[PDB]
RNA sequence: GGCGACACACGUGCUACAAUGCCCACUACAAAGCGAUGCCACCCGGCAACGGGGAGCUAAUCGCAAAAAGGUGGGCCCAGUUCGGAUUGGGGUCUGCAACCCGACCCCAUGAAGCCGGAAUCGCUAGUAAUCGCGGAUCAGCCAUGCCGCGGUGAAUACG
RNA sequence: AAAAAUGUUCUAA
RNA sequence: GCCCGGAUAGCUCAGGGUAGAGCAGGGGAUUGAAAAUCCCCGUGUCCUUGGUUCGAUUCCGAGUCCGGGCACCA
RNA sequence: CGCGGGGUGGAGCAGCCUGGUAGCUCGUCGGGCUCAUAACCCGAAGGUCGUCGGUUCAAAUCCGGCCCCCGCAACCA
RNA sequence: GCCCGGAUAGCUCAGGGUAGAGCAGGGGAUUGAAAAUCCCCGUGUCCUUGGUUCGAUUCCGAGUCCGGGCACCA
């Protein structure tokens, strides 16, 4: 879910990037 | 009782089964398998007895798990409580530790509500 | 509405069957605006219905719809100050709406995992007189037959 | 230092309880805005936050930029779970004179309540509701899930 | 042709 | 005379580690100011004296001052 | 030390007879409706049963002493 | 001891070819609600055992328990 930061969905929510949502 | 001391559930893929071990999330499950040549899709039921011990050996030797991890987590809380730092008082009285406000929620840390009586109006 | 009637939004016939009754039913499967997903569901269920008991889907769909339209239902009243269950006949527009609504509602009751299967099976049962939406339609008609004593409180 | 307290109580919201869903990879289609100790292309280090290089743009030109839901392919198979992401341990990053009280982010681990909510109660009549994302003001940073805007997909119903 | 009681004192700007 | 039962703040009363309350009054919040309501405050050698106890306003005894009642007789 | 009855959430009453299970109405507290209060509606908490002792595996319940509180009786002379 | 009866869903009661109905309880429709109402839904060795019959609630026997009644008491 959007609250799960360790996912490509939660990173979109916080507007941030990481291993779980790279660019 | 197979690896480490927990029986990881059969019928599931091996990568999700290993997560049922305290100390292994999904990303560590990704490692151990790849570092040992076991198809992450293989069902636990369908692993060699050679693959059991190959998966087991790495898992149990690379990172510390179940009981020891809990003992080292407990040791650090205990350490913070012993020295008397502000985090130590939080873990004592049972209130949150990471800056969260307590006027409203904190229920995960406080537990069920303890409803009290309130101040009254005038008729 | 207070000043004038509400005018009926005439829907756009769908592209597979060219039918207006079909799109209203697609609109009832639709949630949070995802129409395309809600179109696949009806169509995946449709292909199923040509398999399970080979019959032209358009006919199995309308036969369920026709066997869910309730001819009567109870409504509320007021006369004196007492509110009973007054039976009143159902307008054709509302029959359609209750059917499609109960169809999906009946469908999502079922214990099947994929959506279109639940859609296919309820349409299959209802077009043969069984299933959730048919228990509901009959249930509504039976409650209205019960309160026929208060039919004189009809408007 | 406090405005962030916490036996409690209420309002407004965010996130959800899953399969019309979740996850990974591939691949499309916006609008309105902002941008000279500003926005940062691309490049190497790094699992990542970021760091170091380093073009272009005083901006219908260069940049923020990837829009997301969606479309395709594949994985999960009804489990408190590959649902949910609170709480907590450890390790970092960055702005800042300074992150103890009291920052945001990232990574390993931890993975709570929650199985659709009592009495009661709110909004919306159409490109509306619902859902999807995007930008701006404030601003070193930021507790924004708030506000002011922006488009994407797109219903149901009104007898009276 | 009517379920359902009540609203402290002074002040009415 | 003879038993039982009450003495604690200015009032009226609760009740083995010198103690409450309400009320009265003062101050705060509230109000336009009040009333009411909420908070805070000052409030006692707990009637004298003896005993038990490390320790008594609490448990016992007495002294004080009040209170509820017993009494020809055939 | 004449004979009875009684003591259990804050109030008033079950439960005792027949040992194992504490219950009912109001009240109290949190929410809701109302402009507000009451009524009303949804939730919740509070009683180791006067006391000491005995019987029993187990006592509010059974037995004995004490404390307290109402009721009856006290005739012939 | 004797005659008469009953036991049937949780409570009540109807019954050789069925296992029933009402109320209690479940949600749902209803109002502001307490309901009445409306709806659907469940809840049985019909006390146990033999025997009858093609079959068993039934009919029979026999015992279990609880109803009634009668008579008695040395
Ligand atoms: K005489
Ligand atoms: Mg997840
Ligand atoms: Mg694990
Ligand atoms: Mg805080
Ligand atoms: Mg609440
Ligand atoms: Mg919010
Ligand atoms: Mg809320
Ligand atoms: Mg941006
Ligand atoms: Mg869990
Ligand atoms: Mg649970
Ligand atoms: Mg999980
Ligand atoms: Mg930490
Ligand atoms: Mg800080
Ligand atoms: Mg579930
Ligand atoms: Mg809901
Ligand atoms: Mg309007
Ligand atoms: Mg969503
Ligand atoms: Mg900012
Ligand atoms: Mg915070
Ligand atoms: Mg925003
Ligand atoms: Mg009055
Ligand atoms: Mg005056
Ligand atoms: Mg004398
Ligand atoms: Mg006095
Ligand atoms: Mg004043
Ligand atoms: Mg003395
Ligand atoms: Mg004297
Ligand atoms: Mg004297
Ligand atoms: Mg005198
Ligand atoms: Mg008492
Ligand atoms: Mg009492
Ligand atoms: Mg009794
Ligand atoms: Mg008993
Ligand atoms: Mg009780
Ligand atoms: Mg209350
Ligand atoms: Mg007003
Ligand atoms: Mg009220
Ligand atoms: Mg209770
Ligand atoms: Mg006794
Ligand atoms: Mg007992
Ligand atoms: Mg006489």
């Amino acid at each position: 879910g959007k609250g799960d930061r360790r996912t490509r969905r939660g990173k979109i929510w916080r507007g941030t990037y990481g291993k779980y949502r790279p660019r | 009782a197979r690896i480490a001391g927990v029986e990881i559930p059969r019928n599931k893929r091996v990568d999700v089964a290993l997560t049922y071990i305290y100390g292994i999330g999904k990303a560590r499950a990704k490692e151990a398998l790849e570092k040992t040549g076991i198809n992450p899709a293989t069902r636990v039921k369908d692993l060699t007895e050679a693959e059991v011990v190959r998966l087991r050996e790495y898992v149990e030797n690379t990172w510390k798990l179940e009981g020891e991890l809990r003992a080292e987590v407990a040791a650090n809380i205990k350490r913070l409580m012993d020295i008397g730092c502000y985090r130590g008082l939080r873990h004592r009285r049972g209130l949150p530790v990471r800056g969260q406000r307590t006027r409203t929620n904190a229920r995960t840390r406080k537990g069920p509500r303890k409803t009290v009586a309130g101040k009254k109006k005038a008729p | 509405a207070r000043r004038r009637r509400a005018e009926v939004r005439q829907l756009q016939p769908d592209l597979v069957y060219g039918d207006v009754l079909v799109t209203a039913f697609i609109n009832k499967i639709m949630r949070d605006g995802k129409k395309n997903l809600a179109a696949r569901i009806f169509y995946d269920a449709c292909k199923i219905i040509q398999e399970k008991t080979g019959q032209e889907p358009l006919k199995v769909f309308k036969q369920a719809v026709e066997n869910v339209k309730p001819r009567m239902e109870v409504r509320s009243r007021r006369v004196g100050g007492a509110n009973y269950q007054v039976p009143m006949e159902v307008s054709p527009r509302r029959q359609q709406s209750l059917a499609l609504r109960w169809l999906v509602q009946a469908a999502n009751q079922r214990p099947e995992r994929r959506a279109a299967v639940r859609i296919a099976h309820e349409l299959m049962d209802a077009a043969e007189g069984k299933g959730g939406a048919v228990k509901k339609k009959e249930d509504v008609e039976r409650m209205a037959e019960a309160n026929r004593a208060y039919a004189h409180y009809r408007w």
